[PDB]
Parts: C-alpha cells; sequence; structure tokens
RNA sequence: CCGAAGGUGGGACAGAUGAUUGGGGUGAAGUCGUAACAAGGUAGCCGUAUCGGAAGGUGCGGCUGG
RNA sequence: GGUACCUAACCAGAAAGCCACGGCUAACUACGUGCCAGCAGCCGCGGUAAUACGUAGGUGGCAAGCGUUGUCCGGAAUUAUUGGGCGUAAAGGGCUCGCAGGCGGUUUCUUAAGUCUGAUGUGAAAGCCCCCGGCUCAACCGGGGAGGGUCAUUGGAAACUGGG
RNA sequence: CGCAUUAGCUAGUUGGUGAGGUAACGGCUCACCAAGGCGACGAUGCGUAGCCGACCUGAGAGGGUGAUCGGCCACACUGGGA
C-alpha cells in the first residue's frame, strides 16, 4: 500500500516538528536522501546522516530548533500527488513567499532546488513546498 | 472527492432556473411549437382585471392584472403605481419584476407602454411611470 | 456652478487659499450648520476620489482611464496618476500661471485659444509630454485676462519654467510627488477603484 | 529534393481476422483540459498487412497512406515484437 | 491568377493600403498569400514601403500587378531591376 | 513579547453589538463592542468590552485592546508573503501587493490592516462573516508572518542567500 | 436498372387535449381530536405487518438521538 | 463636397437632464396620508407625530446621459484543479468477494511514451498587450514587436512517471 | 455538447477477389464468398447547435456568447437530377 512515501516523510518531519522531536528515522529511497541533501545544504537541517542496512536503509535528520523554542520549519507540502503529478516549465517555477521559502523540484540534471532550476533554466517533477 | 473520481463523474454544474419563466419563452403559429426566446418585455391582453390581498403579515390590498401571453400563458402581473388607465382586454406590456408580498405574482406592467398611460401627479421618480417632464 | 460649495462639502480647499471655507466651513445646506456625522470607509474612499476628480473637473469615464493608463505604467500607482493629471493641459496652463481658476485654463484652451508647439488645441484633457513650449498667437497676445494673470504671481512649480513676454512654458524631467498635492491622500483612490 | 515525409504510429494488434488486414491500438495518452492528471485512451486503426506477417498480441509499427478502403489508412513499417 | 495588389485597411475616411499578394479570386479585403509593406495615399507627403525582395520573388513566379501597385514598383525602383532579370 | 502600551494610539472602532440576557423579568440588555487599536508603525491589537452602555464598553475595549498587542513586519511598506489565516472557520489570505495599490479588504481586515500601518494588501476572507473571527483570523495569519533577516538567521544563512 | 414524390400497412416516438379521478402546495383566529416536544402524562423514533375518522394504536425486531 | 479645414462679424446670447437619499449604500427634513393609497432587491416600512409612501425643499451619484427590465459573468470558496465537504448541520453504499479501472516497497541497467530544454516551420490580417506616429486630443487609424499549441518536424538529458 | 430514466447498433454494414466508375484510392458502384464491423475510452438513439480567429466577464483558472470584421462551411421556395 503506502502509495507514496515522499509524503510520508514529508508529514514524518512535521509531526517531528509539532511535537517538537529532534531526531528522525526516515526509509531512505535515493529521492529521500537528495531532498534531505538539498534541506541540510539550505540550512532546515542541523545536519543528516545515512544508514545504509539490509531493510532498506535508515536516513536520520536532526531538526534545528535555533533560538528558545522556534521551529524554522513551519509547514511542509506535497504539489505533485501520485494521482496527479504537476510539472511546471522554467518560465513558470515558483518562488515560494517570495524568495522565504523554497520548492524542492528535481529537474532532468539532478534534484534541484529553485535557485538551481532558475539558473539552470529547466523543469521536472515538482514534489516539495518547504517553508 | 479524488481525482479519477473528478475524472469519471465530473463536478455537476448547479441548476439555473429562471426569475420570470413567462418571458423566457416565445411562440411561432405555424410550427404550433414553443420556443426559447428570453425576452425582456411582452404585450398581452388582460383576461381579469381586480385586485386582491398579500398573504401575511403585511396587509395592504394589492393592484393583481392578469394577462395572457402571445405565448398563451395567463400569468397575474403587478401594476406598481398610484392610478391606471387599464381595463380588462387591455394591450398591455410586460416587464420582469417579483412581487414578494402577493404569492403567485413576479412581473410588472411596464407604464408608459403602448397602451399603460403615464400617471397620474407625479414629479419624484419620472422614467418609472411614464410621465413627462410637466412644466415649471 | 458655485464650485465653491464643493470646497466646503469636500472640507478641502481647492484652490487652496484662506477663501471659500471662511465663515461657512460646514458642508451645504439645512443640515449643515449642526454637527454632521463622520464617514464611513467608503464616505473616506468618495472623499478623497472627488477631492481629486472636483480639483481637476473630470467625469469619471476619463478619471478611470487615465487611471487606467497610469496602471500601464510602472512603479506605484497612485502616484502615476497624480502624474497624469499634472500633466494634463489645464493644470499646465494653470501652473504656468495664467489663469485663477482652472475653468479659466479651461476657457483659454476651449475659445480664448492658446497654442501648444504650432498649430492649436482646442482640447483641455491633452496629456502634454515633456519639452514642449506653449505660448499664444498674436491674435490673443496679450488680453485682458492673459494681463491680469501675468500681473497676478504664483509660483512656477519646478516641473515648468515660464516666461513673461515670449511666454513658452518649459518642462523638466518630470513632477515629483512630494510638489503635487499636500492634502490628497492618494491610494484610498486605488483602493477605491480596485472594486 | 526530397519529398515530404508522412506520419507514423506504433501500436499492438487486436485482431487478425479480417482478410490481409489489422487493427491496432496506438495507446498514446495524455491530460485532461481541466483536471490536469494524464489519462489513457486506446485508438484501434485499420492497416494493411499484404504479407500477412502479423499475430494476435503483436507490437507493430504503422505509417500513414493513401486510403486503402474504408477505415483502412494504415500500412506496416517494421513488426517490432511478435506474441509467444 | 495571382496577382500582387493593394488591400484596404483603416479608418472610414482614412484610407490604407497594404501591398499584399492576393488572388483574383478572393475578396479585396480577405484572404491572401503573402505581404510586401504598405502604401500610405492619404499622406500629404510620400511614405511608400516596399520590401523589395519579396515582391521580386514574386514577380518571377508569375504575379503581375495592378497599375497603381506597378507604378509605386517603379517609383521605388524595382521594375527597373525586374527589367534587368528579363535582359538576363 | 508583551508590548508596553506606551505609544500613540489612534482607536477606531468596529462594531457594538447589542446583546441580551433572558431572566425572569426578562430581556436585560448589554453592549459587546470590539474595537482595534494600534498605531500605524507596526503595532496592532483588538479587544471586546462589555457594558450597560455603548462608551464604557468602547471604554473596556479600547483598556483590553491596549492590554493585547501584536507586532507587524513591514517589509519594503507591505507584508513580506502570502499567508492564510485561520482562526476557527474563519480563512482570510493575505497576499503582498505592488507599492500602489492600496489595503484592498473588506470592513475588519481593511480595519486591522490600516490600523497595522501596512498600505499595500491584497486580502480575502474564505469564511464566515462574523468580525471577531475574522479579526482572530487576520491576527492568526499575522503572528505567524516572517521577517527575511529572522528566517536568515534562523537558517544559519545570509538574506542575500535567501533573498536573491 | 437506379430513382424523388406519391400509395398501402403495422408499429415506434413526441406534443396537445379528454368525462372523470388521485395525492400535493398555499390560504381565513373554520370542525374533530392532542400524536410529538418534560417521565409530553403509554419514553420517542426506524423498518415491517395489520387495524383504525384522523393524528395514530398494537405486535415483532432494532436504536438512544432516555 | 465648396466637405473637413482656416479666418473675420454678432449676442451670455441657442443649449441639462435623469436616478437615489433607514441599513447594505454616498445622500434628510417638513407637510398630507394613516396597514389605506402604496414602497420594496433583502431585512421589511406605513394602523394620526413615516429620514423607507406622495409632494416641496435639500442632498448624493453620475452626466447627454440617467434608470428599469431581459440574459451573461462576478460577488458565490454557493460545483471548490487553483478553491468545499461527510460523528451530531446536507452527506459513509447494510456488509462482503471480486471483473474492468485507478494507485504501486527497494537497488541497478536501458529505452524515451510522459516530463523539461534547443533549433525550424507555423498558430493569417484586424482585435487584447508593449513602443512610437497622425487625425483639434481621444476613440480610431498607422507602424514595430510581443503574446497565445499537451501543435508538427528535428536534436540532447535521464532525476522522476511508464516500458523491458 | 446534454442525456444510460438512450445499452446494444449494423447487413454493402465489416473485409476479401474480379469488374465498373471517378480528377482519383475506396462498398464509391455491382457480382461471389466469409460472419464480420462500432461499442462502457459511451456505439446507436433522442435533444440542441453553423465552427473559428475573436467578444463580454473574471485576479486568474474559468463561465457565457459566435453580431459586426475576417477564414472555412452549408443553403438558395421543398426534394431529386444532370
Amino acid at each position: 500500500v503506502m502509495t507514496d512515501p515522499i509524503a510520508d516523510m514529508l508529514t514524518r518531519i512535521r509531526n517531528a516538528n509539532m511535537v517538537r522531536h529532534e531526531k528522525l528515522e526516515i526509509p531512505a529511497s535515493k529521492l529521500k536522501r537528495e531532498i534531505a541533501e538539498i534541506l541540510k545544504r539550505e540550512g532546515f537541517i542541523r545536519d543528516v546522516e545515512f544508514v545504509e542496512d539490509s531493510k532498506q536503509g535508515i536516513i536520520r535528520v536532526f531538526l534545528k530548533y535555533g533560538q528558545n523554542n522556534e521551529r524554522v520549519i513551519t509547514g511542509l507540502k506535497r504539489i505533485s500527488k501520485p494521482g496527479l503529478r504537476v510539472y511546471a516549465k522554467s518560465n513558470e517555477v515558483p518562488r515560494v513567499l517570495n524568495g522565504l521559502g523554497i520548492a524542492i523540484i528535481s529537474t532532468s540534471q539532478g534534484v534541484l532546488t529553485d535557485k538551481e532550476a532558475r539558473a539552470k533554466q529547466a523543469g521536472g517533477e515538482v514534489l516539495a513546498y518547504v517553508w | 472527492p479524488t481525482i479519477n473520481q473528478l475524472i469519471r463523474k465530473g463536478r455537476v454544474s448547479k441548476v439555473e432556473n429562471s426569475k420570470s419563466p413567462a418571458l423566457n419563452k416565445g411562440y411561432n403559429s405555424f410550427k404550433k411549437e414553443h420556443t426559447n426566446v428570453s425576452s425582456p418585455q411582452k404585450r398581452g391582453v388582460c383576461t381579469r382585471v381586480g385586485t386582491m390581498t398579500p398573504k401575511k403579515p403585511n396587509s395592504a390590498l394589492r393592484k393583481y392584472a392578469r394577462v395572457r401571453l402571445t405565448n398563451g400563458i395567463e400569468v397575474t402581473a403587478y401594476i406598481p403605481g398610484i392610478g391606471h388607465n387599464l381595463q380588462e382586454h387591455s394591450v398591455v406590456l410586460i416587464r420582469g419584476g417579483r412581487v414578494k408580498d402577493l404569492p403567485g405574482v413576479r412581473y410588472h406592467i411596464v407604464r408608459g407602454a403602448l397602451d399603460t398611460a403615464g400617471v397620474e401627479n407625479r414629479a419624484q421618480g419620472r422614467s418609472k411611470y411614464g410621465t413627462k417632464k410637466p412644466k415649471a | 456652478g458655485p464650485s465653491w460649495k464643493l470646497s466646503r462639502r469636500l472640507g478641502i480647499s481647492l484652490s487652496g487659499t484662506g477663501k471659500e471655507l471662511e465663515k461657512r466651513p460646514y458642508a451645504p445646506g439645512p443640515h449643515g450648520p449642526g454637527q454632521r456625522k463622520k464617514l464611513s470607509e467608503y464616505g473616506l474612499q468618495l472623499q478623497e476620489k472627488q477631492k481629486l476628480r472636483h480639483m481637476y473637473g473630470v467625469n469619471e469615464r476619463q478619471f478611470r482611464t487615465l487611471f487606467d493608463k497610469a496602471g500601464k505604467l510602472a512603479g506605484k500607482h497612485g502616484e502615476n496618476f497624480m502624474i497624469l493629471l499634472d500633466s494634463r493641459l489645464d493644470n499646465v496652463v494653470y501652473k504656468l500661471g495664467l489663469a485663477r481658476t482652472r475653468r479659466q485654463a479651461r476657457q483659454l484652451v476651449n475659445h480664448g485659444h492658446i497654442l501648444v508647439d504650432g498649430s492649436r488645441v482646442d482640447i483641455p484633457s491633452y496629456l502634454v509630454k515633456p519639452g514642449q513650449t506653449i505660448g499664444v498667437r498674436e491674435k490673443s497676445r496679450n488680453l485682458s485676462i492673459i494681463k491680469e494673470s501675468v500681473e497676478v504671481n504664483n509660483f512656477v512649480p519646478e516641473y515648468l519654467t515660464f516666461d513673461a513676454e515670449k511666454l513658452e512654458g518649459t518642462f523638466t524631467r518630470l513632477p515629483e510627488r512630494s510638489e503635487l498635492a499636500p492634502e490628497i491622500n492618494e491610494a484610498l483612490i486605488v483602493e477605491f477603484y480596485s472594486r | 529534393s526530397e519529398r515530404n515525409q508522412r506520419k507514423v504510429y506504433q501500436g499492438r494488434v487486436v485482431s487478425d481476422k479480417m482478410d490481409k488486414t489489422i487493427t491496432v491500438v496506438v495507446e498514446t495518452y495524455k491530460k485532461h483540459t481541466l483536471y490536469g492528471k494524464r489519462v489513457k485512451y486506446s485508438k484501434k486503426f485499420k492497416a494493411h498487412d499484404e504479407n500477412n506477417q502479423a499475430k494476435i498480441g503483436d507490437i507493430v509499427k504503422i505509417m500513414e497512406t493513401r486510403p486503402l478502403s474504408a477505415t483502412k489508412r494504415f500500412r506496416l513499417v517494421e513488426v517490432v515484437e511478435e506474441a509467444v | 491568377a495571382v496577382k500582387i495588389r493593394l488591400k484596404r485597411m483603416g479608418a472610414k475616411k482614412s484610407p490604407f493600403y497594404r501591398i499584399v499578394v492576393a488572388d483574383s479570386r478572393s475578396p479585396r479585403d480577405g484572404r491572401f498569400i503573402e505581404t510586401v509593406g504598405t502604401y500610405n495615399p492619404v499622406a500629404k507627403p510620400a511614405e511608400v514601403k516596399i520590401d523589395e525582395e519579396l515582391a521580386l520573388k514574386w514577380l518571377q513566379t508569375g504575379a503581375k500587378p495592378s497599375d497603381t501597385v506597378r507604378n509605386l514598383f517603379s517609383s521605388q525602383g524595382i521594375m527597373e531591376k525586374f527589367h534587368n532579370a528579363k535582359q538576363g | 513579547r508583551i508590548d508596553p502600551s506606551k505609544l500613540e494610539l489612534e482607536e477606531r472602532l468596529v462594531t457594538v453589538n447589542r446583546v441580551a440576557k433572558v431572566v425572569k423579568g426578562g430581556r436585560r440588555f448589554r453592549f459587546a463592542a470590539l474595537v482595534v487599536v494600534g498605531d500605524k508603525n507596526g503595532h496592532v491589537g483588538f479587544g471586546t468590552g462589555k457594558a450597560q452602555e455603548v462608551p464604557e464598553a468602547i471604554r473596556k475595549a479600547v483598556e483590553d485592546a491596549k492590554k493585547n498587542l501584536i507586532e507587524v513586519p513591514m517589509v519594503g511598506t507591505t507584508i513580506p508573503h502570502e499567508i492564510i489565516g485561520r482562526f476557527g472557520a474563519g480563512n482570510i489570505l493575505l497576499k503582498p501587493a505592488s507599492e500602489g495599490t492600496g489595503v484592498i479588504a473588506g470592513g475588519p481586515v481593511r480595519a486591522v490592516l490600516e490600523l497595522a500601518g501596512v498600505a499595500d494588501i491584497l486580502s480575502k476572507s474564505l469564511g464566515s462573516n462574523t468580525p471577531i473571527n475574522m479579526i482572530r483570523a487576520t491576527l492568526q495569519g499575522l503572528s505567524e508572518l516572517k521577517r527575511a533577516e529572522d528566517v536568515a538567521k534562523l537558517r544559519g544563512k545570509s538574506v542575500e542567500e535567501l533573498l536573491g
């Protein structure tokens, strides 16, 4: 069943935000690894680590609460659901909260961010809003 | 619902019914059928000119003229202003206006029409009720 | 047309002077010298919109089309609309100092002719581009009204330069909105035409 | 001066039962005007097999051509993958 | 058949003509094959604009202009190139 | 933090409802006013007040409004980013607008955003039209707003690495 | 030979209209009861059968929305 | 068609009306009427002190236009892809097994149907939009460009969807 | 483009061979065979409608319209023919 695991990892990060948990295990497909690498390099995460194992592997996330109790990530969203996939052209790539958020968009040359896909001027699957 | 359910059943849009249906039709004489014309006004012949009353709390006697139209339908229309030319068997031009108070009545007789004379003693609200600029 | 009456109703000096509000600052009429009530949000938008359109005497067809043309430009919207009504030729004539009102500057364009870059313009709504030397022909060269408005001295605004004898009004870069009007609150009128 | 190129498809044979012809399901598939999701449609064409080199369940390409009869407008190019 | 011809554009009292390669069959404002630039009659000065190479391309495939379009070609000087082409 | 109320405030009101309570004798009425109070430099608040009279109710509403104040980011005299405020079947989106538009908003939303000092808002109410829940919905949407400097400090980042 | 119209026939569909008829709605402070709302004076409702001027009653089973 | 156009003579002289004014909705008093006449889009007024009726004054809106009607669209997120729901308000089939259909855990290779990108043709002219020009300005015209295709042909990518 | 309270519709219809016809391939027309063809991705039937560039509205997605101008179509008192 499970019907898509990317939306499930985004809700797992969101529930760890709302509980204010500090670590997460996520079952780590390769696109999940690249998403967490993007969220690492954009400062939404402290650090991300991989646990390569026998079942499917584990990726662990260290949620970043920079000040007193401040969820840097307020909300997540999945755009292309498995049953309505969404694809944006390069002159339609959405820039979110105009600059203050971001959209994870996996084009033909690497799983890119907003600015990366904008500077490479290509579009593909549009698979996360990250606020 | 779901997207596949939206693909195979769709969103069915809500039905629109007109507020004034006797204006919303027409008639051709030899085809013997009942065309959809959607017309603003209709002249028709009065079949009964009386007066009768509304239903509930508002209680003041209304005006009530009954007109048979060019599509064939008898409707009770309303004559708003004070003092009318009209008799039975009078040619009457009808515009669309709902009278909430009297039930069954949803049209106005155009005042200033082909035979509906302009109203008596009026200087304010000139264009409604038909009257010309009197003198000054 | 009183047109003092418009000023005391709107509560603003539409000339901008001690006249027309002294001795009678209330609006008009039998319900005027009593304490009238303050207006709503709708009333505030009507106040600012009608301040501006009764300054310039515009019908709302032309007033909306100039609102739209200011929208066709870039930048801030209500500033550009101020700029378009301060490029209007009756306003250019009244800010060169050739009239005591904007009706007199309208009548200069209507019959008591005034000339732009040559032949003539009989039309007040002419948007005036920069660089345009505006003067009068040798028929109406110096008659009683232009003589009076030369004797009376207004300020020339910094988006204009005006000569006495040669009477050519020339321009500069753009009329900045610090210079234009202190009393009219823009961007309540943009909100009024946003609806 | 090379002449103009004709339209080309690939598809899949439904039936062999017509004399020297087949019908071909092209499964190119496209999205909506409104909901945007991408749904499938099967388009079966009548195509001429002059050698009768077809089988039920055969992926085949077809080229367009002159109208070969009523409802026939297609012919074979390259029978790619055979049925088992 | 094929004719390089003026094509009426403009307001009521102020005509305008686009020099337009159309057929004699087709209506005057109607369908047309391709265009070269323009013709202002109602200007008090000049201002004809001819493309000067695609009009020449249509003259040689066979497209005979009407008289006013021909003498506009002569005024801009494309008919001298066409007579030089016949001298070629 | 709790905003100390020592500022200059303009204190205009949204509604006064007449609000009844039935006793053995009959109806006993009060006036429940809610008033939005704030300067136009980035501090907004609102408050409810109930009394037998209208002006004492407005007094208590202005006092409780000065008690509860909120802050609003004015990035380029607008709001920084589009947000939906969702207090309880009142949902109101707020877009930044261009610099000429003015506050395009309905009554209590318009009162909040004009007494906020924010000048250029596109906005829309996607829910019920009671004044109380619309003002609560706006302040839910204005509490969750974010400054680009503080979010750049949150991401271990710089402003130009976000804003461009 | 094909062939429009016409002719004959039995159907199919569609609109008017029809003695008479059945329920529905809306309407005056009409008549008969008071079924429901409280333990509404027999807790109510749901399904089903039956009976009864009528709301309804009663049986069986279910529900608490006692 | 002595038509646009230009110039001179004469007199403020020839030239302003329509709708509304409780709230929505900017704009109010008086007299008459007295659940009558009537108003009304809605809440609903009016039964002798009517800012809701009729008149007069006033005010407000626009303006050679104004108002009503009829139909579209908006408001209506009240058909919701953007943008709604289903314990009790409308709304979970009495419940199952399953055909078609829809959706598919992981790693890897390849393909290129989907996706994105380049080039070419093309989506006529006029129209909407941008930039300039001419009609007394403007509408309109004119010029130049942009725009609008899941469009056709052609070439790359292989992350993702599908195929193997 | 609306209806499933329209679920089955076809028999020159669906293919073949041969002939004829047409500017031309072709059930376009005829002979002879085969039992085929279209179909829940909505056939058939009924109802409505000239289609479009465009026009009105809308923040847009959309919804409505198909006057003028322009492209294509169809018709010419009704049906058939050359």
